[PDB]
DNA sequence: CGGAAATCATAACCACAATCTTTTT
DNA sequence: GAAAAAGATTGTGGTTATGATTTCC
Protein backbone atom coordinates (compact mmCIF):
# COMPACT_ATOMS: atom_id res chain seq x y z
CA UNK A 1 0.00 0.00 0.00
CA UNK A 2 1.18 2.93 1.12
CA UNK A 3 4.15 1.32 2.92
CA UNK A 4 7.77 -0.78 1.83
CA UNK A 5 6.92 -4.37 2.14
CA UNK A 6 7.78 -5.63 5.73
CA UNK A 7 9.25 -8.55 4.15
CA UNK A 8 12.43 -6.24 3.10
CA UNK A 9 12.15 -4.08 6.55
CA UNK A 10 12.45 -7.35 8.21
CA UNK A 11 15.52 -8.91 6.40
CA UNK A 12 17.13 -5.56 7.21
CA UNK A 13 16.53 -5.38 10.91
CA UNK A 14 17.73 -8.65 11.28
CA UNK A 15 21.22 -7.85 9.92
CA UNK A 16 21.50 -5.24 12.79
CA UNK A 17 20.44 -7.95 15.33
CA UNK A 18 22.35 -10.92 16.39
CA UNK A 19 21.22 -14.79 15.76
CA UNK A 20 19.80 -14.90 19.18
CA UNK A 21 17.74 -12.32 18.97
CA UNK A 22 14.02 -12.31 17.45
CA UNK A 23 11.82 -9.97 16.63
CA UNK A 24 8.20 -8.83 17.23
CA UNK A 25 5.51 -8.67 14.41
CA UNK A 26 4.37 -5.08 16.16
CA UNK A 27 8.23 -4.20 16.05
CA UNK A 28 8.32 -4.88 11.93
CA UNK A 29 5.14 -3.00 11.57
CA UNK A 30 5.98 -0.11 13.48
CA UNK A 31 9.59 0.01 11.46
CA UNK A 32 7.98 -0.25 8.46
CA UNK A 33 6.12 2.95 9.09
CA UNK A 34 8.97 5.10 10.21
CA UNK A 35 10.79 4.06 7.35
CA UNK A 36 7.88 5.27 4.92
CA UNK A 37 7.74 8.52 7.10
CA UNK A 38 11.69 9.33 6.55
CA UNK A 39 10.81 8.97 3.07
CA UNK A 40 8.25 11.51 3.45
CA UNK A 41 9.95 13.67 5.83
CA UNK A 42 13.17 13.95 3.61
CA UNK A 43 11.15 14.31 0.46
CA UNK A 44 9.10 17.16 1.72
CA UNK A 45 12.41 19.34 2.87
CA UNK A 46 13.71 18.55 -0.37
CA UNK A 47 10.88 19.14 -2.53
CA UNK A 48 10.06 22.63 -0.32
CA UNK A 49 14.28 23.38 -1.82
CA UNK A 50 13.19 22.52 -5.05
CA UNK A 51 10.09 25.42 -5.35
CA UNK A 52 12.16 27.91 -3.73
CA UNK A 53 14.75 26.91 -6.65
CA UNK A 54 12.17 27.05 -9.54
CA UNK A 55 13.13 23.90 -10.04
CA UNK A 56 10.86 21.38 -10.57
CA UNK A 57 13.13 17.89 -10.41
CA UNK A 58 13.84 16.39 -7.01
CA UNK A 59 17.45 14.90 -7.54
CA UNK A 60 20.12 13.57 -5.35
CA UNK A 61 21.63 16.16 -5.12
CA UNK A 62 18.50 17.73 -2.95
CA UNK A 63 17.95 14.36 -1.07
CA UNK A 64 21.37 14.39 0.80
CA UNK A 65 20.84 17.87 1.34
CA UNK A 66 17.84 16.94 3.11
CA UNK A 67 19.56 14.92 5.32
CA UNK A 68 22.05 17.04 6.28
CA UNK A 69 19.83 19.86 7.38
CA UNK A 70 17.41 17.50 9.40
CA UNK A 71 19.95 15.82 11.71
CA UNK A 72 21.21 13.20 9.46
CA UNK A 73 24.84 13.58 8.07
CA UNK A 74 25.94 10.20 9.14
CA UNK A 75 24.16 9.06 6.23
CA UNK A 76 25.68 11.50 3.50
CA UNK A 77 29.35 10.63 3.03
CA UNK A 78 28.02 6.96 2.48
CA UNK A 79 25.26 7.71 0.39
CA UNK A 80 27.73 9.79 -1.80
CA UNK A 81 30.13 7.07 -2.22
CA UNK A 82 27.05 4.10 -3.05
CA UNK A 83 25.62 7.21 -5.53
CA UNK A 84 28.94 6.86 -7.64
CA UNK A 85 29.94 3.03 -7.31
CA UNK A 86 26.44 2.82 -8.78
CA UNK A 87 28.01 5.43 -11.37
CA UNK A 88 25.35 8.10 -10.67
CA UNK B 1 17.65 -3.18 -2.40
CA UNK B 2 13.92 -2.03 -1.68
CA UNK B 3 11.94 -1.78 -4.47
CA UNK B 4 12.04 1.64 -6.53
CA UNK B 5 8.88 1.90 -7.18
CA UNK B 6 7.22 1.89 -4.20
CA UNK B 7 9.77 4.35 -2.80
CA UNK B 8 8.54 6.48 -5.83
CA UNK B 9 5.29 6.08 -4.76
CA UNK B 10 5.86 7.12 -1.47
CA UNK B 11 7.40 9.74 -2.37
CA UNK B 12 5.07 10.94 -4.81
CA UNK B 13 2.22 11.17 -2.56
CA UNK B 14 3.01 14.45 -1.34
CA UNK B 15 0.92 16.63 -3.99
CA UNK B 16 4.00 19.49 -3.49
CA UNK B 17 5.95 17.19 -5.59
CA UNK B 18 5.93 16.97 -8.72
CA UNK B 19 9.12 15.11 -10.85
CA UNK B 20 11.48 12.92 -9.41
CA UNK B 21 14.70 11.96 -11.08
CA UNK B 22 15.80 8.62 -11.27
CA UNK B 23 18.87 8.54 -9.08
CA UNK B 24 16.33 9.46 -6.38
CA UNK B 25 14.69 6.41 -5.21
CA UNK B 26 17.99 4.41 -5.36
CA UNK B 27 19.67 7.08 -3.57
CA UNK B 28 16.61 6.12 -0.86
CA UNK B 29 16.97 2.75 -1.11
CA UNK B 30 20.39 3.00 0.24
CA UNK B 31 19.25 5.55 2.77
CA UNK B 32 16.30 4.02 4.25
CA UNK B 33 18.47 0.68 4.73
CA UNK B 34 20.79 2.58 6.62
CA UNK B 35 17.80 4.56 8.56
CA UNK B 36 16.58 0.92 9.32
CA UNK B 37 19.78 -0.33 10.74
CA UNK B 38 20.12 2.78 12.93
CA UNK B 39 16.61 2.47 14.34
CA UNK B 40 17.21 -1.19 14.84
CA UNK B 41 20.67 -1.28 16.40
CA UNK B 42 19.00 2.06 19.08
CA UNK B 43 16.07 -0.30 19.58
CA UNK B 44 18.16 -3.16 20.42
CA UNK B 45 19.78 -1.67 23.22
CA UNK B 46 16.57 -0.77 25.38
CA UNK B 47 15.68 -3.99 24.66
CA UNK B 48 19.39 -6.00 26.05
CA UNK B 49 18.88 -2.95 29.02
CA UNK B 50 15.43 -4.90 30.01
CA UNK B 51 16.90 -8.55 29.74
CA UNK B 52 14.90 -10.00 26.67
CA UNK B 53 16.31 -11.16 23.60
CA UNK B 54 12.97 -10.02 21.57
CA UNK B 55 13.19 -6.23 19.92
CA UNK B 56 9.34 -5.50 20.37
CA UNK B 57 7.06 -2.03 19.74
CA UNK B 58 8.34 -0.23 22.94
CA UNK B 59 11.99 -0.47 21.95
CA UNK B 60 11.63 0.71 18.97
CA UNK B 61 9.60 3.58 20.70
CA UNK B 62 12.06 3.94 23.48
CA UNK B 63 14.79 4.59 20.76
CA UNK B 64 12.53 7.42 19.07
CA UNK B 65 12.06 9.27 22.14
CA UNK B 66 16.01 8.76 23.18
CA UNK B 67 17.54 10.17 19.54
CA UNK B 68 16.59 13.47 18.86
CA UNK B 69 16.92 13.40 15.35
CA UNK B 70 14.08 10.89 15.80
CA UNK B 71 11.35 13.68 16.81
CA UNK B 72 9.20 13.39 13.72
CA UNK B 73 8.57 10.08 14.47
CA UNK B 74 6.96 10.75 17.75
CA UNK B 75 3.33 10.11 16.23
CA UNK B 76 3.63 6.36 15.27
CA UNK B 77 4.21 5.19 19.06
CA UNK B 78 1.89 7.60 21.11
CA UNK B 79 22.63 21.51 9.46
CA UNK B 80 20.52 22.83 12.06
CA UNK B 81 20.50 24.41 15.28
CA UNK B 82 18.75 22.63 17.43
CA UNK B 83 15.57 24.55 17.56
CA UNK B 84 14.92 25.89 13.77
CA UNK B 85 15.56 21.91 13.23
CA UNK B 86 12.42 22.02 15.36
CA UNK B 87 10.67 24.37 13.51
CA UNK B 88 10.67 21.89 9.99
CA UNK B 89 9.67 19.00 12.26
CA UNK B 90 6.40 20.63 13.67
CA UNK B 91 5.59 22.08 10.50
CA UNK B 92 6.38 18.55 8.85
CA UNK B 93 3.99 17.05 11.62
CA UNK B 94 1.18 19.51 10.90
CA UNK B 95 1.02 18.64 6.80
CA UNK B 96 1.35 14.94 8.17
CA UNK B 97 -2.77 15.72 8.96
CA UNK B 98 -3.22 17.33 6.15
CA UNK C 1 7.23 -28.43 -12.69
CA UNK C 2 6.20 -26.58 -15.61
CA UNK C 3 3.02 -24.77 -13.96
CA UNK C 4 3.42 -23.50 -10.64
CA UNK C 5 1.50 -25.55 -8.24
CA UNK C 6 0.00 -22.94 -5.57
CA UNK C 7 -1.22 -20.59 -8.23
CA UNK C 8 -3.37 -23.94 -9.66
CA UNK C 9 -4.59 -24.47 -6.01
CA UNK C 10 -5.73 -21.12 -5.96
CA UNK C 11 -8.00 -21.18 -9.08
CA UNK C 12 -9.46 -24.39 -7.45
CA UNK C 13 -9.93 -22.64 -4.37
CA UNK C 14 -11.91 -20.08 -6.05
CA UNK C 15 -14.93 -21.96 -5.98
CA UNK C 16 -16.79 -21.63 -2.61
CA UNK C 17 -17.82 -25.43 -2.61
CA UNK C 18 -14.22 -26.49 -2.24
CA UNK C 19 -12.65 -27.66 0.66
CA UNK C 20 -9.74 -29.60 0.99
CA UNK C 21 -7.50 -30.41 -2.00
CA UNK C 22 -5.29 -33.78 -2.39
CA UNK C 23 -1.41 -33.32 -3.15
CA UNK C 24 -2.07 -34.69 -6.47
CA UNK C 25 -4.71 -33.10 -7.94
CA UNK C 26 -2.70 -29.56 -8.74
CA UNK C 27 0.11 -32.10 -9.57
CA UNK C 28 -2.52 -33.74 -12.19
CA UNK C 29 -3.97 -30.40 -13.36
CA UNK C 30 -0.69 -28.82 -14.23
CA UNK C 31 -0.31 -31.76 -16.68
CA UNK C 32 -4.07 -31.46 -17.55
CA UNK C 33 -3.41 -27.47 -18.53
CA UNK C 34 -0.10 -28.75 -20.52
CA UNK C 35 -2.11 -30.74 -22.38
CA UNK C 36 -4.92 -28.07 -22.54
CA UNK C 37 -2.74 -25.51 -24.03
CA UNK C 38 -0.75 -28.04 -26.28
CA UNK C 39 -4.37 -28.90 -27.89
CA UNK C 40 -5.89 -25.02 -28.01
CA UNK C 41 -2.59 -23.44 -29.65
CA UNK C 42 -2.70 -26.27 -32.52
CA UNK C 43 -6.03 -25.83 -33.45
CA UNK C 44 -5.49 -21.72 -33.18
CA UNK C 45 -2.40 -22.46 -35.44
CA UNK C 46 -4.54 -23.82 -38.20
CA UNK C 47 -6.55 -21.15 -38.43
CA UNK C 48 -3.55 -18.88 -38.70
CA UNK C 49 -1.92 -21.15 -41.40
CA UNK C 50 -5.54 -20.93 -43.50
CA UNK C 51 -4.86 -16.90 -42.92
CA UNK C 52 -1.88 -17.01 -44.44
CA UNK C 53 -0.25 -15.54 -40.80
CA UNK C 54 3.44 -16.22 -39.57
CA UNK C 55 1.69 -14.73 -35.65
CA UNK C 56 -0.90 -16.60 -33.62
CA UNK C 57 -3.60 -13.84 -32.82
CA UNK C 58 -6.55 -13.47 -30.70
CA UNK C 59 -9.20 -14.32 -33.20
CA UNK C 60 -7.36 -17.82 -34.14
CA UNK C 61 -7.78 -18.51 -30.25
CA UNK C 62 -11.21 -17.75 -31.00
CA UNK C 63 -11.70 -19.78 -34.25
CA UNK C 64 -10.67 -22.48 -32.41
CA UNK C 65 -13.10 -22.02 -29.59
CA UNK C 66 -15.48 -21.83 -31.86
CA UNK C 67 -14.97 -24.92 -34.31
CA UNK C 68 -14.44 -27.24 -31.08
CA UNK C 69 -17.68 -28.64 -29.56
CA UNK C 70 -15.89 -29.36 -26.00
CA UNK C 71 -14.22 -25.76 -25.95
CA UNK C 72 -17.88 -24.11 -25.94
CA UNK C 73 -17.98 -23.46 -21.77
CA UNK C 74 -14.93 -21.00 -23.30
CA UNK C 75 -17.40 -18.83 -25.56
CA UNK C 76 -17.54 -15.46 -22.73
CA UNK C 77 -13.42 -15.30 -23.50
CA UNK C 78 -14.23 -14.47 -27.20
CA UNK C 79 -17.23 -12.30 -27.17
CA UNK C 80 -19.02 -11.13 -30.59
CA UNK C 81 -17.70 -43.65 -17.12
CA UNK C 82 -18.95 -41.89 -20.47
CA UNK C 83 -18.72 -38.23 -21.44
CA UNK C 84 -22.15 -36.53 -21.32
CA UNK C 85 -24.38 -36.75 -24.16
CA UNK C 86 -23.95 -33.51 -26.36
CA UNK C 87 -26.93 -31.88 -24.29
CA UNK C 88 -26.11 -33.59 -21.00
CA UNK C 89 -22.62 -31.97 -21.53
CA UNK C 90 -24.59 -28.96 -22.89
CA UNK C 91 -26.67 -28.06 -19.59
CA UNK C 92 -23.22 -28.95 -17.82
CA UNK C 93 -21.67 -25.80 -19.13
CA UNK C 94 -24.54 -23.57 -18.98
CA UNK C 95 -25.02 -24.05 -15.38
CA UNK C 96 -20.63 -23.63 -15.03
CA UNK C 97 -21.34 -19.84 -16.83
CA UNK C 98 -24.22 -19.42 -14.45
CA UNK C 99 -22.13 -19.57 -11.61
CA UNK C 100 -18.80 -17.92 -13.00
CA UNK C 101 -19.44 -14.49 -11.51
CA UNK C 102 -20.04 -16.05 -7.90
CA UNK C 103 -15.97 -16.74 -8.33
CA UNK C 104 -14.02 -15.10 -5.61
CA UNK C 105 -10.10 -15.12 -6.38
CA UNK C 106 -8.97 -13.27 -3.08
CA UNK C 107 -7.63 -15.68 -0.33
CA UNK C 108 -10.45 -16.93 2.05
CA UNK C 109 -9.22 -18.50 5.21
CA UNK C 110 -10.89 -22.04 5.54
CA UNK C 111 -9.74 -24.04 8.88
CA UNK C 112 -9.16 -20.83 11.44
CA UNK C 113 -7.46 -23.67 14.23
CA UNK C 114 -4.93 -24.30 11.53
CA UNK C 115 -4.44 -20.65 11.04
CA UNK C 116 -4.06 -20.80 14.97
CA UNK C 117 -1.74 -23.26 15.39
CA UNK C 118 0.69 -22.14 12.14
CA UNK C 119 0.77 -18.31 13.63
CA UNK C 120 2.44 -19.83 17.27
CA UNK C 121 4.62 -22.39 16.02
CA UNK C 122 8.42 -22.44 16.15
CA UNK C 123 9.67 -21.82 12.62
CA UNK C 124 13.49 -21.89 11.73
CA UNK C 125 13.54 -19.50 9.05
CA UNK C 126 10.05 -19.36 8.30
CA UNK C 127 10.32 -22.96 8.50
CA UNK C 128 8.07 -25.52 10.38
CA UNK C 129 10.43 -26.84 12.79
CA UNK C 130 10.26 -29.65 14.95
CA UNK D 1 -4.79 -12.57 -9.14
CA UNK D 2 -6.56 -15.42 -11.01
CA UNK D 3 -4.26 -16.47 -13.97
CA UNK D 4 -1.05 -18.31 -13.75
CA UNK D 5 2.00 -16.92 -15.27
CA UNK D 6 1.65 -15.72 -18.85
CA UNK D 7 5.33 -16.52 -19.57
CA UNK D 8 4.67 -19.66 -18.31
CA UNK D 9 1.55 -20.82 -20.64
CA UNK D 10 3.71 -18.88 -23.44
CA UNK D 11 6.35 -21.81 -23.25
CA UNK D 12 3.74 -23.92 -23.32
CA UNK D 13 2.28 -22.90 -26.45
CA UNK D 14 5.67 -22.62 -28.43
CA UNK D 15 6.31 -26.31 -27.82
CA UNK D 16 3.16 -26.39 -30.40
CA UNK D 17 3.87 -24.17 -32.80
CA UNK D 18 6.53 -24.54 -35.55
CA UNK D 19 9.53 -22.46 -35.07
CA UNK D 20 8.69 -19.98 -37.62
CA UNK D 21 5.82 -19.30 -35.23
CA UNK D 22 5.39 -15.94 -33.70
CA UNK D 23 2.80 -15.30 -30.92
CA UNK D 24 1.04 -11.84 -29.97
CA UNK D 25 0.42 -10.34 -27.19
CA UNK D 26 -3.47 -10.68 -27.25
CA UNK D 27 -2.98 -14.85 -28.35
CA UNK D 28 -0.77 -15.09 -25.03
CA UNK D 29 -3.20 -13.27 -22.86
CA UNK D 30 -6.71 -15.06 -24.28
CA UNK D 31 -5.13 -18.24 -23.39
CA UNK D 32 -3.85 -17.61 -20.17
CA UNK D 33 -7.71 -16.60 -19.65
CA UNK D 34 -8.63 -19.97 -20.87
CA UNK D 35 -6.50 -22.18 -18.80
CA UNK D 36 -8.09 -20.35 -15.91
CA UNK D 37 -11.46 -20.77 -17.17
CA UNK D 38 -10.10 -25.07 -17.83
CA UNK D 39 -9.33 -25.40 -13.96
CA UNK D 40 -12.18 -23.77 -12.85
CA UNK D 41 -14.81 -25.82 -15.35
CA UNK D 42 -12.93 -29.24 -14.79
CA UNK D 43 -12.56 -28.32 -10.52
CA UNK D 44 -16.23 -27.39 -10.14
CA UNK D 45 -17.59 -30.75 -11.88
CA UNK D 46 -15.05 -32.09 -9.52
CA UNK D 47 -16.09 -30.81 -6.63
CA UNK D 48 -20.02 -31.69 -6.89
CA UNK D 49 -18.80 -35.30 -7.45
CA UNK D 50 -17.52 -34.66 -3.98
CA UNK D 51 -20.42 -32.98 -2.37
CA UNK D 52 -22.66 -36.10 -3.69
CA UNK D 53 -20.42 -39.04 -2.22
CA UNK D 54 -20.47 -37.01 0.84
CA UNK D 55 -16.76 -36.22 0.66
CA UNK D 56 -14.46 -32.98 1.55
CA UNK D 57 -11.20 -33.87 -0.27
CA UNK D 58 -11.20 -33.39 -4.17
CA UNK D 59 -8.45 -36.23 -5.09
CA UNK D 60 -6.58 -37.23 -8.56
CA UNK D 61 -9.95 -39.76 -9.71
CA UNK D 62 -12.36 -36.73 -9.06
CA UNK D 63 -10.47 -34.53 -11.72
CA UNK D 64 -10.30 -37.57 -13.78
CA UNK D 65 -13.83 -38.37 -13.63
CA UNK D 66 -14.96 -34.66 -14.65
CA UNK D 67 -12.48 -34.85 -17.11
CA UNK D 68 -14.39 -37.71 -18.81
CA UNK D 69 -17.87 -36.32 -18.06
CA UNK D 70 -17.14 -33.19 -19.68
CA UNK D 71 -15.12 -34.25 -22.72
CA UNK D 72 -11.78 -34.28 -22.46
CA UNK D 73 -11.08 -38.10 -22.64
CA UNK D 74 -8.44 -38.00 -24.76
CA UNK D 75 -6.51 -36.45 -21.84
CA UNK D 76 -7.19 -39.50 -19.01
CA UNK D 77 -4.97 -42.00 -20.38
CA UNK D 78 -1.82 -40.00 -20.74
CA UNK D 79 -2.56 -38.69 -17.00
CA UNK D 80 -2.94 -41.95 -15.55
CA UNK D 81 0.38 -42.28 -16.63
CA UNK D 82 2.01 -39.18 -15.91
CA UNK D 83 0.26 -39.75 -12.51
CA UNK D 84 2.32 -43.32 -11.34
CA UNK D 85 5.66 -42.36 -13.18
CA UNK D 86 5.62 -39.02 -11.55
CA UNK D 87 4.87 -41.02 -8.21
CA UNK D 88 8.15 -42.06 -6.76
C1' DC E 1 7.51 -9.40 -31.42
C1' DG E 2 11.84 -11.78 -29.25
C1' DG E 3 15.66 -11.23 -26.25
C1' DA E 4 18.78 -9.03 -22.45
C1' DA E 5 18.85 -6.57 -18.35
C1' DA E 6 16.80 -4.78 -14.52
C1' DT E 7 13.49 -5.05 -11.38
C1' DC E 8 10.20 -7.22 -8.50
C1' DA E 9 6.71 -10.81 -7.02
C1' DT E 10 5.86 -15.34 -4.95
C1' DA E 11 5.88 -20.48 -4.98
C1' DA E 12 8.08 -23.83 -2.49
C1' DC E 13 9.80 -25.14 1.65
C1' DC E 14 9.02 -26.96 6.27
C1' DA E 15 5.75 -30.38 10.20
C1' DC E 16 1.94 -31.10 13.08
C1' DA E 17 -2.91 -30.29 15.08
C1' DA E 18 -7.10 -30.46 12.86
C1' DT E 19 -9.84 -32.82 10.02
C1' DC E 20 -10.98 -36.28 6.75
C1' DT E 21 -11.46 -41.36 5.68
C1' DT E 22 -11.51 -46.19 6.94
C1' DT E 23 -11.96 -50.00 10.24
C1' DT E 24 -13.33 -51.46 14.47
C1' DT E 25 -16.59 -52.06 18.12
C1' DG F 1 -27.22 -49.96 11.65
C1' DA F 2 -24.68 -46.29 14.57
C1' DA F 3 -20.74 -44.74 17.23
C1' DA F 4 -16.42 -44.38 17.99
C1' DA F 5 -10.92 -45.22 17.50
C1' DA F 6 -7.90 -45.96 14.48
C1' DG F 7 -5.24 -44.52 10.62
C1' DA F 8 -4.27 -41.20 6.67
C1' DT F 9 -3.49 -36.59 4.89
C1' DT F 10 -4.12 -31.62 4.47
C1' DG F 11 -3.88 -26.27 5.63
C1' DT F 12 -1.50 -23.15 7.59
C1' DG F 13 2.49 -18.64 7.35
C1' DG F 14 7.68 -16.43 7.38
C1' DT F 15 11.51 -16.54 4.69
C1' DT F 16 14.15 -16.65 0.66
C1' DA F 17 15.68 -18.85 -3.63
C1' DT F 18 13.52 -18.96 -7.98
C1' DG F 19 11.89 -17.14 -11.78
C1' DA F 20 8.10 -14.08 -13.37
C1' DT F 21 7.33 -9.46 -15.23
C1' DT F 22 8.90 -4.94 -16.65
C1' DT F 23 11.87 -2.12 -19.55
C1' DC F 24 14.61 -1.53 -23.34
C1' DC F 25 15.78 -2.11 -27.97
Amino acid sequence: DRFLPIANVSRIMKKALPANAKISKDAKETVQECVSEFISFITGEASDKCQREKRKTINGDDLLWAMTTLGFEDYVEPLKVYLQKYRE
Amino acid sequence: QLPLARIKKIMKADEDVRMISAEAPILFAKACELFILELTIRSWLHAEENKRRTLQKNDIAAAITRTDIFDFLVDIVPQLSPMDREARVLRYREKRKT
Amino acid sequence: HQLPLARIKKIMKADEDVRMISAEAPILFAKACELFILELTIRSWLHAEENKRRTLQKNDIAAAITRTDIFDFLVDIVPRVTQLSPMDREARVLRYREKRKTRKFEKTIRYASRKAYAEIRPRVNGRFAK
